[PDB]
């Protein structure tokens, strides 16, 4: 039975929130202070089990660390999908304007 | 419908204070935006970065605050990523960097204010045009 | 219009949502279905309307 | 020392760098030291596809095939740690370069088969205690081998499986069931082999260069056929470096 | 397969195709100018030169 997995993805919090596993990186101009260079930084450092450790980022300001505190309710993770993170699509999907 | 005295009436600030800009003001800002903007940012949009659009919520969002004003001025003198994070008057024309970007020599902060009054000006005629694309044409 | 109005009349005198439906004629609905509209063809697509969406 | 002007429309920037005849020496390994491949290439010289059995459920043969995409094959400028491991062993884990190319290889009769050419995340591994890189040294290893189309790509008919119709647009009516396959699309990651064999060692540079096979899937169309089995075959160059 | 000039080709050493098969399941074979399609071509180009010969 053949699924269309990005469209199954988008009936989970993936089509929620921002998943730092799976979404792409212009998600995270939604949210002051997150874009480009923590945006960066969670992508860089994708995977996480859960949400919180997106916290233990290596060289992380204090700034930075509260300003991610701040936007957990933002964050979701779900399985990384493939489809979503090969050719790059993280960093660019082919969506502009 | 008009471009009324209410419609010219933009935030100068973060601390609610509004200045109300005259219909000279208004045909000055679009001029000079055209001038020395609209390379990129025709209609609202970035050309060299379409993530990163002209409008009043977007700015609002950016760090330090864009929404007005003075958040506007600012980043004419010393454009930053969109946190803050980092100084890109190397690759941002401003006037730091109107030895690079020579179209910002002449540009004075009378000039200054009245591009910033356009960018938020425009929005409110336009709606989702302004930093819409092609999509709103 | 007509389906709907009929629908609405059954509902007023009391009857459920299944059985004010389940009273529209076939017919009646077969009317309201694109498949049916003239304006649906094309030159080359020769035969019965039943060749194209099937027989109904 | 040739330019870019030299190079340009002869070929040869398809071409890995050799080693001449002289180089059968031997690179020592510290073991106290780390290590990374600068640069690692890969020239295919020759695409062989499995055929898709008669039916007879014989061995089916890899057979010869004929590029034609051109002098477009090679994968070059990639890097990554070269591990010392505690048995002496070394593993290359590949993190980044151009590691991947797309290739239509024609087989006899003239059927088309597409490859993504690639050792994307290669992790390739010595035996164990090699004290030096020799001619005797070989790599062995696995890498991935994602969908040859990524998940924007659009069908003829306007379907794809990040983008594009979910279904057969043109058959308004028609029964979707016998259509899934091609209306669904699915994304593919199977895993391909490698096998690297050391035939030329410069000691002084940390230069090695020989011969590979690789073994991986075709393109599957997004999901709607079968791929085929492609056996790679070519040279490789790589310079190793203290890092 | 119902080939009836076929088997005329390989019986006389017409075996492959251009297109790199060959009549007794080879792979990767070059046949030259004369592979069945060549025989083909041959005998086209052979019919054109004698209906010009035939208007002279
Ligand atoms: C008023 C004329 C007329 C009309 C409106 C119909 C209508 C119909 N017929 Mg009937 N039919 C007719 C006359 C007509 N028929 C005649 C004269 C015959 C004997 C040939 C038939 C025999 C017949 C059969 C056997 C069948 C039908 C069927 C049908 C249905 C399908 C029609 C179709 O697919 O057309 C397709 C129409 C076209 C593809 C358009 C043709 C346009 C021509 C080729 C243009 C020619 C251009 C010209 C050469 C240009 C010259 C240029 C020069 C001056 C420079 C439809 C209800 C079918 C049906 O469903 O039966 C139950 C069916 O099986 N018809
Ligand atoms: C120009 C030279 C030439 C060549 C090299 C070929 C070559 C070929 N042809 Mg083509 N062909 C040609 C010209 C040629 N043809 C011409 C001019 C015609 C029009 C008539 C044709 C029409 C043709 C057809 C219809 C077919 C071919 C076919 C073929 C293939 C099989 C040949 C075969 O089995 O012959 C068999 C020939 C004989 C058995 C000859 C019999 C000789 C009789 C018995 C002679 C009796 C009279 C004699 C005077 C008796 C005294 C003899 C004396 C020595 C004692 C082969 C690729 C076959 C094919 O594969 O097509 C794709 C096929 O079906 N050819
Ligand atoms: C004397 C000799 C006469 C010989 C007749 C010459 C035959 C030539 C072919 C004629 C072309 C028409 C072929 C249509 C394609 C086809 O196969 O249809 C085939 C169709 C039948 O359609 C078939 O139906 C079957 C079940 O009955 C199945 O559904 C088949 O799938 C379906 O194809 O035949 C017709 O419908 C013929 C009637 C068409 C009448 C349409 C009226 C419009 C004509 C006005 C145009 C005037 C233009 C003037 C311009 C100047
Ligand atoms: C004086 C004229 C200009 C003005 C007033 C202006 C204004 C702005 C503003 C306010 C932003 C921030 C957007 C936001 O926070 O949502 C921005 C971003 C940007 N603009 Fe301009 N701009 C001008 C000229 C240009 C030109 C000519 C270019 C192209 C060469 C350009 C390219 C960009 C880019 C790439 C960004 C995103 C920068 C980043 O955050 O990394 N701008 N601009
Ligand atoms: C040797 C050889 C061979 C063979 C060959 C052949 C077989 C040939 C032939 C040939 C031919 C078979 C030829 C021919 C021809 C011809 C011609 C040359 C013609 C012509 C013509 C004309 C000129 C005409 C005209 C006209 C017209 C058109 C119309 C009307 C009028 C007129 C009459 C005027 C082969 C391949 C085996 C191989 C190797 C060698
Ligand atoms: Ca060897
Ligand atoms: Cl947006």
């Amino acid at each position: 039975e053949l699924v269309n997995v990005v469209d199954e993805k988008l009936g989970t919090a993936y089509g929620e929130k921002i998943d730092l596993n799976n979404t792409n990186i212009a998600a995270f101009i939604q949210y002051r202070g997150l874009y480009p260079t923590l945006a960066k930084l969670i992508v860089k450092n994708a995977p996480y089990e859960s949400v919180e450790d997106v916290l233990n980022i290596p060289g992380l300001t204090e700034r930075q660390k509260q300003i991610l505190r701040e936007n957990l309710e933002h964050f979701t993770v779900t399985e990384v999908e493939t489809a979503l993170v090969e050719g790059g699509d993280r960093y660019n999907n082919g969506l502009y304007k | 419908a008009e471009l009324t005295p209410e419609v010219l009436t933009v935030p100068l600030n973060s601390e609610g204070k509004t200045i109300t800009l005259t219909e000279k003001q208004y045909l000055e800002g679009k001029r000079l935006f055209q001038y020395a903007c609209a390379s990129c940012h025709v209609g609202g949009i970035t050309k060299t970065n379409p993530s990163l659009d002209l409008r009043t919520e977007t700015l609002a969002l950016a760090t330090p605050p864009r929404d007005n004003i003075e958040g506007l001025v600012d980043y004419m003198k010393n454009p930053t990523t969109y946190d803050g994070e980092q100084e890109i008057a190397e690759v941002h024309p401003s006037l730091r960097s109107a030895d690079i970007f020579p179209k910002m020599r002449n540009l004075t902060e009378k000039d200054l204010v009245a591009i910033a009054g356009h960018i938020l000006v425009e929005p409110k005629i336009l709606g989702d045009k302004w930093g819409g694309g092609k999509v709103y044409y | 219009q007509e389906i709907n109005r009929r629908v609405q009349a059954s509902l007023a005198s009391g009857a459920t949502l299944e059985e004010a439906w389940s009273a529209i004629p076939e017919k009646l609905a077969f009317y309201d279905y694109i498949g049916n509209n003239p304006a649906k063809g094309g030159l080359f697509r020769t035969g019965p309307m039943n060749k194209g969406d099937g027989i109904a | 020392t040739l330019t870019y002007d030299d190079i340009v429309g002869t070929g040869l920037a398809n071409k890995c760098p050799t080693l001449d005849d002289t180089a059968r020496g031997a690179y020592p390994i510290d073991s106290s030291q780390t290590y990374r491949i600068a640069r690692l290439c890969l020239q295919p010289t020759t695409f062989l596809v499995k055929e898709e059995p008669k039916n007879k459920r014989q061995e089916a043969e890899f057979v010869p095939t004929k590029l034609v995409t051109r002098e477009t094959t090679s994968l070059d400028q990639i890097q990554g740690e070269l591990k010392v491991n505690s048995d002496g062993s070394l593993t290359f884990v590949e993190e980044d370069g151009i590691d991947f190319q797309p290739v239509t290889v024609q087989m006899a009769g003239g059927e088309r088969i597409p490859l993504l050419f690639t050792v994307k995340n290669l992790v390739a591994s010595t035996q164990p205690n090699v004290t030096s890189i020799t001619t005797s040294t070989d790599f062995k290893g696995e890498f991935n081998v994602p969908s040859y189309r990524t998940a924007n790509f659009l069908d003829p008919k306007g379907r794809g499986l990040a983008s594009g119709y979910d279904s057969a647009i043109a058959l308004p009516q028609a029964k979707e069931e016998e259509l899934a396959r091609a209306n669904v699309k699915r994304f593919s990651l199977t895993k391909g082999q490698i096998s690297l064999n050391v035939a030329k060692v410069d000691g002084r540079t940390g230069e090695i260069a020989g011969t590979f096979e690789s073994e991986q899937l075709s393109d599957d169309d997004m999901g709607a056929h079968e791929p085929h089995e492609v056996k790679i075959q070519g040279v490789f160059y790589a310079s190793i470096e203290p890092a | 397969q119902g080939m009836f000039v076929l088997p005329f080709m390989a019986r006389l050493g017409v075996t492959g195709s251009w297109s790199g098969w060959s009549i007794t399941g080879e792979t990767g074979i070059d046949p030259g100018f004369w592979s069945f399609e060549g025989v083909a071509l041959a005998h086209i180009v052979l019919s054109g030169l004698l209906f010009l010969a035939a208007c002279w």
